């Protein structure tokens, strides 16, 4: 927390005045976003570990400049923009649903270097 | 049916009964060092090169002439069969003169592609080098017998394949020089194929010496028209003219030899 | 299991077209296929595994200055490699080459011996060792 | 609006020769492709083929 | 094997449909690329000879192959009209600097040792 | 470790918006730029005034290839063709052919001076130093021929510059 | 030494000669055909004959490193002087 | 010089004192840089806010290096995966903050800075030994040894032929070049010969990013942009 | 290092490398049919065609991933191989500073969807693969020639193409123009064959075949 | 260096520093062109006592890419730990 920063170090990034909340309501978003996916989706395992779990001290701890190191994820100005990749992935592969066998199975032996 | 059940460093492979280490590695794959042997010329066994230990091997085994039996795991990358042809290598190469610039044998020499794959980096020699002096058996093939390493692949070449008995190993001790002790001649009609068999530029063609390396000479495959045999051969060119005739490989016709005529 | 507007062509796929060698390279070039033979004087056998793409050699005249090798034929000096033959066939025909190929001379199972070499009635005792 | 940098003015085959020459005979080519950073782009050659040869060069 | 993907085109209809407006840009332009390159050739030669590339590969059947050349030959009109490309780039086509080559088997013969 | 290159903190006092107040209207930067020229004007040049004095090399240089011959006169070259397999140009041409003594070298040492690239890989090549490249570099010509040397001129030159690359390579030695 | 061709064209060591038409041989007109006149085998050919009494000797050259690859020519034929192959100038053993 | 391996020969004697000398008198030169440019109006009116770029596209963008380093970005090839000896030295990275050219002018002149820096500390610290690997297959043997020793004369025999053979595989090595990160992809099909070798040029993403620079900017800028994207055209062209 | 000659390893990577090789594996069976982590600790992620957008999209935004460095995508004509192709894309992250490769397989004629969209910088880097090797691009915004010449025609890169090609150039002064003719060289390449016909090492030999 | 005091005192006012300290060409402080020969070092490995290639196989040792996974409770992970926002230049933080 503290002051607000005046400048992230990165141009085109803006500070964003209220980020512990932004984080907040983002997190959840991901959180639902991710219930329309099945359970058996790896996909949700891996989010809902690292969603909710930081979404842990986000909600716990209110002071961002302890944030940093929370999260090992740099500054919070990017990290809600982070967070928001992660809400647009969580889209792609809403799509995608990569967890069926694979399309095509490698042709032959293709790999297996050197010919 | 009778053919017997043996490993090659781990995977295991049936074998034809009394065949040797040598032919029961390139079943899978594996192409022994070898320097004494060749597949359709006896089994001389003196290159030590092909040794290799076997499973609870208390001594490297010779591959060339062990019979290979029931659950002999063939340890080819082991730490000692990799000792032992370094061991046996080095001796080799120990008197062998600095003639590799100079040789014909350069860019395809057996000795030389050993000492790259399957050899040292550095020399442990501290002494002087045996000299051996050059012989003199006809105009087509050259004699220089210090580069020699004594596989004796010539005077078996000679004995059955050529069928004339005019080449030995006389002397004794490091003074095996091989040659022919008295003043002679070789003219067997097979006897231009005595270059080949030699794994260094001990014996070279008069006609291509000092003419080109191996590296540029573009190889073209065709056949021999000296004679109705019509043997199958490999044509060297280089910047655009014919420099040395090489016999292919084909069972059927020439095996891998070729008469004086053709080369 | 590869459904995206899935289409079917039986014909045999040729692509010379976009490739674009010139119409003279193109069926002036019989393209012949072989494994290469090894230097009967190399001992060696990490040659003789794979396949080539070698073309027909064409006219080498020498340079009138310096007596070089110069050389109107593009193609000469260019050699695939092909593991196996089909493969190195089925290369062959989408550029649509003239085309034929050479059979793998295998070594057939030389029976060896060493107590050969020391014989009582056969006469393949060696005469020196 | 918008420009368009057309480059190839200078496109030798590079890539297309060092099929054809050896690894000591391709070093040459990296001094020349970022020609003012002479040792920098031979640094990546040695450092990429030396990884690959699983061989450290000496600390001197 | 047989079944494929249509990378533009599912059946040959399609494909001379983009032969088509194509040629009819590959018509369009000859009087304005012969104005402005400031060339000596007359427009009916150009016109002939856009047939003539045309032909050569109007031989192929596979539906991807023709609309492969569609797109290749997409690729040069507006490197032409954009005067991206230069005289030395279109009187290349224009094959003249090189003496007729031999035809029959007797010119052939008489020239040199090469088919 | 690192550190910024432009977090600049211009104080808002009185004091320092006179300075730059002061630094607009009076060009002191542009003057400070003025002052600076000048002082390289009223020191000397370092132009050397070639060809009466050229620049400083090294006993390594590489300039033109020359043949040599060992002390009693033979060409040292054996024709064992290493310095055009590594020839990272292919400018290096070479047939050997028997000679009549029997100690064959070659009939043909070609090394196209357009086409070679001056590595120096060539005198690494050989094993018994008989191509070297010399310090010259003024071998400039006004027709691309001559600067496709053969046998002959490597050799000439090798006899021209012979009494200098051999104190290079008395020199030098060691290090390769 | 060197001689000289019948269009004088002094021939160089190797034997190359343009014979009398030879329409190549105009480069050299206004020009001078370069050839080295020190010819290699004749001026090897007259060094004195090292005469060392052993079997074996190392031929390096003369400065071992500045010289060239170390042989250990053999030293027991009489009928000619064996000389090393790089170095070319001729050993012989007196009297062996 | 740099031949897989190590270096083909060494420094001649002395070589680093008079380097010593050069070292000692650039950072004056550096100053007459500075002095001369970069509180010049001029130089800075043409230069500063000016073909600027956010870190997200200058990072999307495939840049690299500087162009990076310039926008804010915390990153730097030598520092973050040291290659080389790289990890035992100590300097600064110049990290802009603003993106545009004038923010990058300032980080390369500190770059000439921390590279005296680097030049000052390896002077100190250059250890004693060898120059190539003690590995003949692949390091040509000393000229000494190569007339003396058989087996110097094969390895160096085969090593200038054929060449040493480097085992099939696959690697993309990646360092920071002046010019930004010059990586090369080569592929090995286990011979003496590689097989394909691509190389990551930073001017080639740099040169791809001129578009987004240029728009905003006059003709007279459009030069400037081109200049400190540091776009030598042998590196871009490939 | 007890052999200073030989280059240390490092199985901390490694195995890290391996543990998120499977992190990406389980996550797209339908995709990734091939994960491999080489001796130097390179990851390599081997995809099928139609997966250029996702699973670089994945490797993009992911909070365990954030690859989203475009290094370099390349293409490795392999003729032996039925898809003689294989376009391989390199990803760095910067968080994790680790290197991702990902490879797919081609044809001449099945098409690759543009990239464009995932990395923005791959619009340039398809001009010159497009170019060099032939593979097409699909969906992409311009596919013009950019290392070729003005009108080349071929995709030299090609490993069944020469390497002096066919055109040569000459200003000929009937027509005041420079004109292509087919190539004659002064000295043909002079190719060697430095193969040794005696097996390197044995360690990535190929199996009784 | 030749110049008088006079001009001397003309570039280091007009410069602000001075410049007899150090110039941009040489002097007689250059290492003459005639060192003395050196004696380069051996290699490690140049010992003839236990010495065998089979120890350094940098070529040979390599391994094929290890096979982890193929077509034919958990934890997340990373590829590698998150980086660490590096503090500072003590030296010099702000220029
Ligand atoms: S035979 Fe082989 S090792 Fe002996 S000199 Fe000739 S090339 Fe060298
Ligand atoms: S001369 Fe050649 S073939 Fe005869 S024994 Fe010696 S190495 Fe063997
Ligand atoms: S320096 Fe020597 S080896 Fe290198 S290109 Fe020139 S002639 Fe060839
Ligand atoms: S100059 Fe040297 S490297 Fe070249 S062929 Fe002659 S001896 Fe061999
Ligand atoms: S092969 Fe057994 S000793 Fe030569
Ligand atoms: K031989
Ligand atoms: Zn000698």
């Amino acid at each position: 927390a503290g002051l607000l920063k005046k400048t992230t170090g990165l141009v085109g990034l803006a500070v964003c005045e209220t980020p512990h909340e932004r984080l907040k309501i983002l997190y959840t978003k991901i959180l639902d976003v991710l219930g329309q996916i099945p359970k058996n989706a790896a996909y949700r395992k891996y989010t809902e570990q690292i969603t909710n779990e930081k979404l842990g001290m986000v909600k716990a701890e209110p002071d961002v400049k302890k944030l940093e190191e929370q999260l090992q994820g740099g500054q919070i100005e990017e990290v809600i923009l982070q967070a928001e990749n992660e809400l647009s992935l969580a889209r792609k592969m809403l799509r995608w649903k990569p967890w069926e066998p694979l399309v095509e199975e490698p042709p032959a032996n293709q790999w297996k270097w050197p010919i | 049916s009778n053919l017997i059940e043996v490993f090659v460093d781990g995977q295991s492979v049936m074998v034809e009964p009394g065949t040797t280490v040598l032919q029961a590695c390139e079943k899978v794959g594996m192409q022994i060092p070898r320097f004494c042997y060749h597949e359709r010329l006896s089994v001389a066994g003196n290159c030590r090169m092909c040794l290799v230990e076997i499973e609870k091997a208390p001594k490297v085994v010779a591959a060339c002439a062990m019979p290979v039996m029931k659950g002999w795991n063939i340890l080819t990358n082991s730490e000692k069969s990799k000792k032992a042809r370094e061991g046996v290598m080095e001796f080799l190469l120990a008197n062998h003169p600095l003639d590799c610039p100079i040789c014909d044998q350069g860019g395809e020499c057996d000795l030389q592609d050993q000492s790259m794959m399957f050899g040292s980096d550095r020399s442990r020699f501290l002494e002087g080098k045996r000299a051996v002096e050059d012989k003199n058996i006809g105009p087509l093939v050259k004699t220089i017998m210090t580069r020699c390493i004594q596989c004796t692949r010539c005077i078996r070449f000679a004995s059955e394949i050529a069928g004339v008995d005019d080449l030995g190993t006389t002397g004794r001790g490091n003074d095996m020089q091989v040659g022919t002790y008295i003043e002679k001649m070789f003219m067997s009609e097979l006897s231009g194929n005595i270059i080949d068999i030699c794994p260094v530029g001990a014996l070279t063609s008069k006609p291509y010496a000092f003419t080109a390396r191996p590296w540029e000479t573009r190889k073209t495959e065709s056949i021999d028209v000296m004679d109705a045999v019509g043997s199958n051969i490999v044509v060297s060119t280089r910047t655009g003219e014919v420099m040395r005739i090489l016999p292919r490989m084909h069972e059927d016709i020439n095996e891998e030899w070729i008469s004086d005529k053709t080369r | 299991t590869q459904d995206t507007q899935l289409i079917a062509v039986d014909e045999k796929l040729d692509i010379t077209t976009l490739t674009g060698v010139p119409e003279e390279h193109i069926k002036t070039r019989k393209v012949r296929i072989f494994v290469p033979a090894r230097n009967n004087m190399q001992s060696g056998v990490n040659n003789t595994k794979k396949w080539k793409m070698e073309f027909d050699t064409r006219e080498r005249w020498e340079n009138p200055l310096m007596g070089w090798s110069s050389t109107a034929d593009p193609l000469s000096n260019l050699v695939l490699t092909f593991s196996t033959k089909e493969d190195a066939v089925a290369f062959a025909e989408k550029n649509g080459w003239s085309f034929d190929v050479e059979e793998r001379k295998v070594p057939k199972p030389k029976s060896k011996s060493y107590g050969a070499n020391f014989s009582w009635n056969k006469r393949t005792r060696v005469s020196t060792k | 609006r918008k420009c368009d940098p057309h480059i190839g003015l200078l496109h030798r085959g590079t890539e297309k020769l060092i099929e054809y020459k050896t690894y000591l005979q391709a070093l040459p080519y990296f001094d020349r492709l970022d020609y003012v950073s002479m040792m920098c782009n031979e640094q990546a050659y040695s450092l990429a083929v030396e990884k690959l040869l699983n061989i450290q060069p000496p600390p001197r | 094997g047989t079944s494929v993907k249509p990378i533009f085109s599912r059946d040959m209809n399609e494909a001379k449909r983009r032969v088509r407006e194509l040629y009819r840009a590959w018509y369009r332009e000859v009087p304005n690329t012969v104005h402005l390159f400031q060339l000596d050739i007359s427009v009916k030669q150009g016109r002939d000879k856009v047939r003539e590339m045309f032909m050569k590969n109007a031989h192929v059947t596979d539906p991807r192959v023709v609309d492969l050349l569609v797109i290749k030959g997409k690729m040069e009109l507006e490197e032409t009209i954009n005067v991206w490309k230069q005289r030395t780039h279109i009187m290349r086509f224009f094959h003249e600097t090189e003496a007729p080559r031999p035809t029959d088997f007797l010119s052939k013969f008489y020239v040199g040792h090469d088919p | 470790t690192y550190k910024f290159v432009n977090m600049r903190e211009p104080s808002m006092d009185m004091k320092s918006v006179t300075d730059r107040a002061a630094q607009t209207l009076l060009w002191t930067e542009l003057v400070r730029g003025l002052g600076m020229t000048l002082s390289y004007l009223f020191r000397e040049p370092a132009t050397i005034n070639y060809p009466f004095e050229k620049g400083p090399l090294s006993p390594r240089f590489r300039g033109e290839h020359a043949l040599r011959r060992y002390p009693s006169g033979e060409e040292r070259c054996i024709a064992c063709k290493l310095c055009e397999a590594v020839c990272p140009a292919q400018a290096i041409t070479i047939e050997a052919e028997p000679r009549a003594d029997g100690s064959r070298r070659t009939t043909r040492y070609d090394i196209d001076m357009t086409k070679c690239i001056y590595c120096g890989f060539c005198q690494e090549a050989c094993p018994v130093d008989a191509i070297v490249e010399g310090p010259n570099f003024e071998f400039s010509t006004e027709t691309h021929e001559e600067l496709l040397y053969n046998k002959e001129k490597l050799l000439n030159n090798g006899d021209k510059w012979e009494a200098e690359i051999a104190a290079n390579i008395q020199a030098d030695y060691l290090y390769r | 030494g060197v001689r000289t061709s019948p269009t004088g064209e002094k021939v160089t060591h190797t034997g190359q000669a343009y014979d009398d038409g030879d329409y190549r041989r105009v480069r050299f007109s206004d020009r001078q055909k370069e050839v080295n006149e020190n010819f290699a085998i004749d001026l090897i050919a007259e060094q004195p004959v090292s005469e060392v009494g052993s079997r074996v000797i190392s031929c390096d050259g003369g400065g071992g490193a500045l010289g060239h690859p170390r042989v250990y020519i053999n030293l027991d034929k009489e009928t000619k002087t064996g000389t090393c192959g790089y170095c070319g100038l001729q050993f012989r053993q007196p009297h062996h | 010089y740099i031949r897989p391996g190590g270096v083909h020969q060494d420094l001649p004697l002395g070589l680093l004192d008079d380097i010593y000398e050069f070292s000692k008198n650039f950072s004056f030169r550096i100053d007459e840089l500075e002095e001369m440019l970069t509180n010049n109006r001029i130089w800075r009116n043409r230069t500063v806010d000016i073909g600027v770029v956010t870190a997200e596209d200058a990072l999307n963008y495939g840049f690299s290096g500087v162009m990076l380093r310039g926008s804010g970005i915390q990153w730097d090839l030598r520092k973050t995966q040291p290659y080389d000896v790289y990890d035992q030295v100590e300097f600064d990275v110049p990290i802009g903050s603003r993106g545009d050219c004038y923010d990058r002018y300032l980080c390369r002149v500190e770059e000439m800075r921390q590279s005296l820096r680097i030049i000052s500390q390896c002077l100190n610290k250059m250890p004693p030994g060898e120059i190539k690997v003690d590995d003949a297959k692949v390091s040509p043997p000393k000229r000494a040894e190569m007339k003396t020793s058989m087996e110097s004369l094969i390895h160096h025999f085969k090593l200038y032929t054929e060449g040493y053979q480097v085992p099939p595989g696959a690697t993309y090595t990646a360092i920071e070049a002046p010019k930004g990160e010059f990586g090369v992809y080569l592929v090995s099909d286990g011979s003496s010969r590689p097989y394909r070798c691509k190389i990551k040029a930073p001017g080639f993403a740099h040169l791809a990013g001129l578009d987004k620079m240029s728009k905003g900017h006059m003709l007279a800028d459009v030069v400037a942009i081109i200049g400190t994207q540091d776009i030598v055209f042998g590196e871009v062209d490939r | 290092d007890t052999r200073p000659t030989i280059r240390p390893r490092n199985d901390v990577v490694h195995k890290q490398l391996s543990a998120f090789g499977q992190y990406v594996a389980e996550i797209l069976p339908k995709y990734v049919q091939q994960v491999q982590v080489s001796c130097f600790n390179e990851l390599e992620i081997f995809i099928h065609p139609d997966g250029v957008i996702p699973v670089l999209t994945f490797l993009r935004d992911h909070t365990n991933a954030q690859f989203k460095s475009l290094a370099d995508l390349t293409a490795v004509d392999v003729p032996t191989r039925q898809n003689r192709f294989e376009i391989v894309y390199n990803l760095l992250s910067l968080r994790f500073n680790s290197q991702i490769r990902v490879k797919t397989y081609t044809d001449e004629l099945t098409p690759i969807e543009s990239s464009v969209t995932v990395y923005k910088a791959a619009n340039w880097y398809e001009r010159e693969i497009w170019d060099m090797f032939g593979v097409f691009f699909a969906n992409h915004p311009d596919l013009r020639r950019i290392l070729t010449g003005y009108g080349f025609e071929g995709h030299p890169f090609r490993k069944d193409f020469p390497l002096s090609g066919y055109v040569e150039l000459r200003y000929d002064d009937e027509v005041k123009r420079v004109v292509a003719e087919p190539v004659e060289l002064a000295q043909e390449f002079r190719k060697f064959d430095l193969n040794s016909p005696w097996e390197a090492f044995p360690a990535y030999r190929q199996p009784p075949e | 260096a030749s110049a008088t005091r006079v001009i001397q005192l003309l570039r280091n006012w007009a410069s602000g520093r001075d410049l007899q300290a150090k110039l941009q060409l040489r002097y007689q402080e250059i290492s003459k062109r005639t060192q003395p020969p050196p004696k380069l070092p051996v290699g490690p490995s140049h010992k003839l006592s236990n010495n065998y290639y089979c120890t350094r196989d940098g070529r040979r040792e390599a391994m094929p890419p290890s096979i982890v996974m193929s077509s034919q409770e958990k934890k997340a992970v990373t590829p590698a730990p998150p980086i660490k926002r590096w503090e500072l230049s003590k030296d010099q933080p702000y220029l």
